């Protein structure tokens, strides 16, 4: 079967730069041109670059302005993307694709059939950081609908996963996109609304996983 | 460059609706014009190509049309996995662009938020920061307001705020917004409230703590 894997993705320093690469494999890699497509959180699709079959034809986007080469080896089956002066409005995650199959020596038809599955790329001064995960609970000064939570507070980069007592509590569970605050760092909510009368009875702990920073955090959430 | 536009920018419909979305271009790109759907936090997936070519293992409900510069997409039977944004993309020259995007969400009766606010943890006030947080709990449609208020005074600049994806059953939104102070400013003030105005409210609705 078609296969394009990527990898290269992390985090980078404004100006600095980063090599993406995608490893092809199940089709013959040289008899199609390939593009790279981005897309930063929350926002659309964004064209970037084309190489073609041969690499003999390669086209940019606007905003790349020379700062970025597409490039591949079709000995090695491999597609690569070098970015050069990166800049924070280049944060997205990065796919490369190429067109549905075709007999043909070069199959170069601008249709994304066959996409990869995505690495993100962060560019910001921030460091890379685990979250503190603080509880959310209401105010101590009982009866209704309550809502619990916990704010996972000040990481670096996405994503951080969470649940709710290792899965099992799944029902009235919300969990929220990150904001990017003016630090130039993300945080996140996530809650369950329970009866009032459970706090007393049952106990709630949220699971925090930050993977960049090998952070995981099981918090407590007590009234 | 080509401009690529779509209409509408987003679009409630209802599971058996037929969906008619257009696209245009800034110039003659023939057939040229693909079409792809995104569901939230997945890979896109080619749907329709050459304007009008249903893409290989792809149903009969979904259809393109047009040539030149204005397309049409179309959904027979609005199904629930099809709730995502589609995009249009064009390959006359380079570069290669999309469309802004159609985002489809499923329509329901309006539904206002319950609401709830949170003080800033005790672990959290261990340092110099405060982050008070706000909940709007599974209200429709996804308009809300929030007004962060201290001691009475209206904040600005200090608050973010997210929604999440629509829910999948019941067809509702829910919004979670942080108010960031200084442990300083928190420790001197008294009474903090989020205030929340929604379609379904016949006035404002105000929770509130006092530290």
């Amino acid at each position: 079967a078609v296969s394009l894997v990527e990898s290269g993705g992390g985090t980078v320093e404004p100006g600095s730069t980063l090599r993406l690469s995608c490893a092809a494999s199940g089709f013959t890699f040289g008899s199609y041109a390939f593009h790279w497509v981005r897309q930063a959180p929350g926002d659309g699709l964004e064209w970037v670059a084309f190489i073609s079959y041969n690499g003999s034809s390669k086209y940019y986007a606007s905003f790349v302005s020379g700062r970025f080469t597409i490039s591949r080896d079709n000995s090695s089956n491999t597609l690569s993307l070098q970015m050069n002066s990166l800049k924070a409005s280049d944060t997205a995650v990065y796919y490369c694709a190429r067109a549905p199959d075709c007999a043909d020596a070069d199959c170069h038809k601008g249709a994304f059939g066959y996409w990869g599955q995505g690495t993100l790329v962060t560019v910001s001064s921030a460091s890379t950081k685990g979250p503190s995960v603080f509880p959310l609970a209401p105010s101590s000064k009982s009866g209704g609908t309550a809502a619990l939570g916990c704010l996972v507070k000040d990481y670096f980069p996405e994503p951080v996963t969470v649940s709710w007592n290792s899965g099992a509590l799944t029902s009235g569970v919300h969990t929220f996109p990150a904001v990017l605050q003016s630090s130039g760092l993300y945080s996140l909510s996530s809650v369950v609304t329970v009866p009032s009368s459970s706090l007393g009875t049952q106990t709630y702990i949220c699971n925090v996983n930050h993977k960049p920073s090998n952070t995981k955090v099981d918090k407590k959430v007590e009234p | 460059d080509i401009e690529m536009t779509q209409s509408p920018s987003s679009l409630s419909a209802s599971t058996g609706d037929k969906v008619t979305i257009t696209c245009q271009a800034s110039q003659d790109i023939a057939k040229f014009l693909d079409w792809y759907q995104q569901r939230p936090g997945k890979t896109p997936k080619l749907l329709i190509y050459d304007a009008s070519n249903l893409a290989i293992g792809v149903p009969s409900r979904f259809t393109g049309s047009g040539s030149g510069t204005d397309f049409t997409f179309t959904i027979s039977s609005l199904q629930p996995e099809d709730i995502a944004v589609y995009y249009c993309q064009h390959y006359d020259d380079f570069p290669i662009s999309f469309g802004p995007g159609t985002k489809l969400e499923t329509k329901r009766t309006v539904a206002a938020p319950s609401v709830f606010i949170f003080p800033p943890s005790d672990e959290q006030l261990k340092s110099g920061t405060a982050s008070v947080v706000c909940l709007l709990n599974n209200f429709y449609p996804r308009e809300a307001k929030v007004q962060w208020k201290v001691d009475n005074a209206l904040q600005s600049g200090n608050s973010q705020e997210s929604v999440t994806e629509q829910d999948s059953k019941d067809s509702t939104y829910s919004l979670s917004s942080t108010l960031t102070l200084s442990k300083a400013d928190y420790e001197k003030h008294k009474v903090y409230a989020c205030e929340v105005t929604h379609q379904g409210l016949s006035s404002p609705v105000t929770k509130s703590f006092n530290r």
